[PDB]
C-alpha cells in the first residue's frame, strides 16, 4: 500500500528534523556509532538505505525519535490507527490497542534502550538485521535507516523499523 | 562562557599509573565531545582520544590504546583521563579539549597538567649579590634565588612593585628533589649601589610564604 | 598514519610585516564530505594552545583578521598580514580529516632585530644558603638575541655535566631580546674542595668565547 510508502517518508523525515532541531544533528558529524551492514532475511522487495544524522546527545535522540513516532501516529486516519497493535505483536511481541499505542511504545523504547546490554554496547559497527520485508512488485518499498550515531538511539530507530517492515505483510 | 578545569603536576615512578582530570563549565556537559592531548617538554602536539559524556563512548590513539582509559561523570562535569603503565617519555603536558558540533574541531582547550616528589613547602630565598669588580658607574646585576618550594607559582616583585626596568624573572626548573627553584634579577646602574636599597618580594601563595630580602652590596 | 611538516620552523618577522607559515600532509585532507579538516592553532610561550582557524579558512570568534588561511588538498598556507608583538608564538596546523587527528611539529614566530650579544655574570653561593648545606652557583646571560646561546661550566678547569639547570625568559615586548640563567648545583662539601668556578658562554654576536669566573671566598 502507497499509505506504507509515504508514512515512513513522513516519518523518516520526522526523525531527521527533530534529530537536528532537539539534539543539534547534522549529516557533517562525526558518527560515534556506524551502521555496518543491513540484512534482510527474506526480502520480497524492499531496499533499506542508511541516512547519517549524528549527535553526541543520546537522550535527546531518544525523545527526538519518539516525538516524531508520536507525531507520525496521531497524523493517522483512525481506520489505519486501526492496523498498528497488530504490527507491535508481530514485532515486538507486545499487545496494545489504539489508545494505548503512544504509552506502550514508549514504555517499550526506554526499557530496551536504557538496559546495559544496549546502552554500554560501545562497538563501533553495528550492524541491523530483519527477519521479512514485501514491496510492491514494480514498486520497491524503500526504507531509510536513520544512524543516530549512538547506540541508545539507533534500538529506537530500529525498533520503528521493526514495526514498519511487519506493516509490508 | 566556557570553562575547563584541570588537576595539578604529578610525579610517578616508571610503570605505575595516573588519573589526570577535566571539570568542565558553561555548556552542557553532553551536548559535546572531549578530546585529549599531551605535549611533551619542548615538543608538539599529540592527539589521544576522546570521550562523548552522553554515553561513554571512547575512540583512543593506537599509541595508547591498552595504557589510556578516558571516563566521564555526567554528575560532576568531570572527564578523567587515566594513563597506566608510565614511562620516561609519558612525561609531559596533558590538555584537554572540547569539539564543536560536528566532531571535529577542537573549540576550547583547558590549561594542562604536567605529568612526569614531594609535597606542599614554601621557598627559601638567597640573595645574589653584586659583583664589586661592576664597571665603574655603568651596569650592574644584581638578583634572588628562590630555591626549594611546592607548588607552583611564585611572584617576585622588586622593591614593593616600584622596580619594573630591567627585571627578568626566569621561569621555574624542576629540581631531582620535586621541588621547582627559580631566579630574579635586575640590572641597574652601578652608581645606584650604596645610594639605593634593592629588596626583592617573594609571595608563595600555597604556603602563605612572604618573604622580602634586601640585597645588599658586597 | 597522517604526518603534518611545517615549515619553516623559525620565522623572525620584522614588526608589521607580513608572514607566511607552511603545512603539508602525507595524505589529501579532502573528505569525502566536501570539506577539507586543517586547522592552525597558535600557542602563546608556555600557555595552553588557542584557537585560529579551522576548515582551511575560516576564524572563530575573536580572531583578528590579519590571521587568514588558505590552500587545497595537500599543501596549506596561513599568513599573518601584519605582525604585532602578541602574535610572537609556535603555530600549529592540524588535520582532523583522518583518525587519529594529527599536528605538525609548529613553526615559531619571532620578532627579528639585529644581533645582541649577551651581557654575563657569575653569582657565587650566598653565606646563608652555604649555611642551609648546598651550593648553587648562577650564571646570568643578560639582553641576547638571537635566542641561541650555549653555556658551559667549569670546576677547576673541569668540564661539568648533568649538574646544572637553565632557563630561557620570552622575547621581550620592548627590546626583542631574551635572557637565560644557567644554575651550577654542587653540595656544600663538593663545592668546598674546588676553588675555581667558571662559567663559559657561546652565542653569535661574541667573536670568541666570554668566560666570567670567581674563586672561593675572594670576590
Amino acid at each position: 500500500a502507497a499509505s506504507i510508502q509515504t508514512t515512513v517518508n513522513t516519518l523518516s523525515e520526522r526523525i531527521s528534523s527533530k534529530l537536528e532541531q532537539e539534539a543539534n544533528a547534522s549529516a557533517q558529524t562525526k558518527c560515534d556509532i556506524e551502521i555496518g551492514n543491513f540484512y534482510i532475511r527474506q526480502n520480497h522487495g524492499c531496499n533499506i538505505t542508511v541516512k547519517n544524522m549524528c549527535s553526541a546527545d543520546a537522550d535527546a535522540q531518544l525523545d527526538a525519535v519518539l516525538s516524531a513516532a508520536t507525531e507520525t501516529y496521531s497524523g493517522l486516519t483512525p481506520e489505519q490507527k486501526a492496523y498498528v497493535p497488530a504490527m507491535f505483536t508481530a514485532a515486538l511481541n507486545i499487545q496494545t490497542s489504539v489508545n494505548t499505542v503512544v504509552r506502550d511504545f514508549e514504555n517499550y523504547v526506554k526499557q530496551t534502550c536504557n538496559s546495559s546490554a544496549v546502552v554500554d554496547n560501545k562497538l563501533k559497527i553495528q550492524n541491523v538485521i530483519i527477519d521479512e520485508c514485501y514491496g510492491a512488485p514494480g514498486s520497491p518499498t524503500n526504507l531509510e535507516f536513520i544512524n543516530t550515531g549512538s547506540s541508545k538511539g539507533n534500538c529506537a530507530i530500529k525498533a520503528l523499523m521493526q514495526l514498519t517492515t511487519k506493516a509490508t505483510t | 562562557q566556557v570553562q575547563l578545569v584541570q588537576s595539578g603536576a604529578e610525579v610517578k615512578k616508571p610503570g605505575a599509573s595516573v588519573k589526570v582530570s577535566c571539570k568542565a563549565s558553561g555548556y552542557i556537559f553532553t551536548r559535546y565531545w572531549m578530546h585529549w592531548v599531551r605535549q611533551a617538554p619542548g615538543q608538539g602536539l599529540e592527539w589521544m582520544g576522546y570521550i562523548n559524556p552522553s554515553t561513554g563512548y571512547t575512540e583512543y590513539n593506537q599509541k595508547f590504546k591498552d595504557r589510556v582509559t578516558m571516563t566521564r561523570d555526567t554528575s560532576t562535569s568531570t572527564v578523567y583521563m587515566e594513563l597506566s603503565s608510565l614511562r620516561s617519555e609519558d612525561t609531559a603536558v596533558y590538555y584537554c579539549a572540547r569539539s564543536d558540533y560536528t566532531n571535529y574541531v577542537f573549540e576550547y582547550w583547558g590549561q594542562g597538567t604536567l605529568v612526569t616528589s614531594a609535597s606542599t613547602k614554601g621557598p627559601s630565598v638567597f640573595p645574589l649579590a653584586p659583583s664589586s669588580k661592576s664597571t665603574s658607574g655603568g651596569t650592574a646585576a644584581l638578583g634572588c634565588l628562590v630555591k626549594d618550594y611546592f607548588p607552583e607559582p611564585v611572584t617576585v616583585s622588586w622593591n614593593s612593585g616600584a622596580l619594573t626596568s630591567g627585571v627578568h624573572t626566569f621561569p621555574a626548573v624542576l629540581q631531582s628533589s620535586g621541588l621547582y627553584s627559580l631566579s630574579s634579577v635586575v640590572t641597574v646602574p652601578s652608581s645606584s649601589l650604596g645610594t639605593q636599597t634593592y629588596i626583592c618580594n617573594v609571595n608563595h601563595k600555597p604556603s602563605n610564604t612572604k618573604v622580602d630580602k634586601r640585597v645588599e652590596p658586597k | 598514519d597522517v604526518v603534518m611538516t611545517q615549515s619553516p620552523l623559525s620565522l623572525p618577522v620584522t614588526l608589521g610585516q607580513p608572514a607566511s607559515i607552511s603545512c603539508r600532509s602525507s595524505q589529501s585532507l579532502v573528505h569525502s564530505n566536501g570539506n577539507t579538516y586543517l586547522h592552525w592553532f597558535q600557542q602563546r610561550p608556555g600557555q595552553s594552545p588557542r584557537r585560529l582557524i579551522y576548515k582551511v579558512s575560516n576564524r572563530f570568534s575573536g580572531v583578528p583578521d590579519r590571521f587568514s588561511g588558505s590552500g587545497s588538498g595537500t599543501d596549506f598556507t596561513l599568513k599573518i598580514s601584519r605582525v604585532e608583538a602578541e602574535d610572537v608564538g609556535v603555530y600549529y596546523c592540524s588535520q582532523s580529516t583522518h583518525v587519529p587527528y594529527t599536528f605538525g611539529g609548529g613553526t615559531k614566530v619571532e620578532i627579528k632585530r639585529t644581533v645582541a650579544a649577551p651581557s654575563v655574570f657569575i653569582f657565587p653561593p650566598s653565606d646563608e644558603q652555604l649555611k642551609s648545606g648546598t651550593a648553587s652557583v648562577v650564571c646570568l646571560l643578560n639582553n641576547f638575541y638571537p635566542r641561541e646561546a650555549k653555556v658551559q661550566w667549569k670546576v677547576d678547569n673541569a668540564l661539568q655535566s648533568g649538574n646544572s639547570q637553565e632557563s630561557v625568559t620570552e622575547q621581550d615586548s620592548k627590546d626583542s631580546t631574551y635572557s637565560l640563567s644557567s644554575t651550577l648545583t654542587l653540595s656544600k662539601a663538593d663545592y668546598e674542595k674546588h676553588k675555581v668556578y667558571a662559567c663559559e658562554v657561546t652565542h653569535q654576536g661574541l667573536s670568541s668565547p666570554v668566560t666570567k669566573s670567581f674563586n672561593r671566598g675572594e670576590c
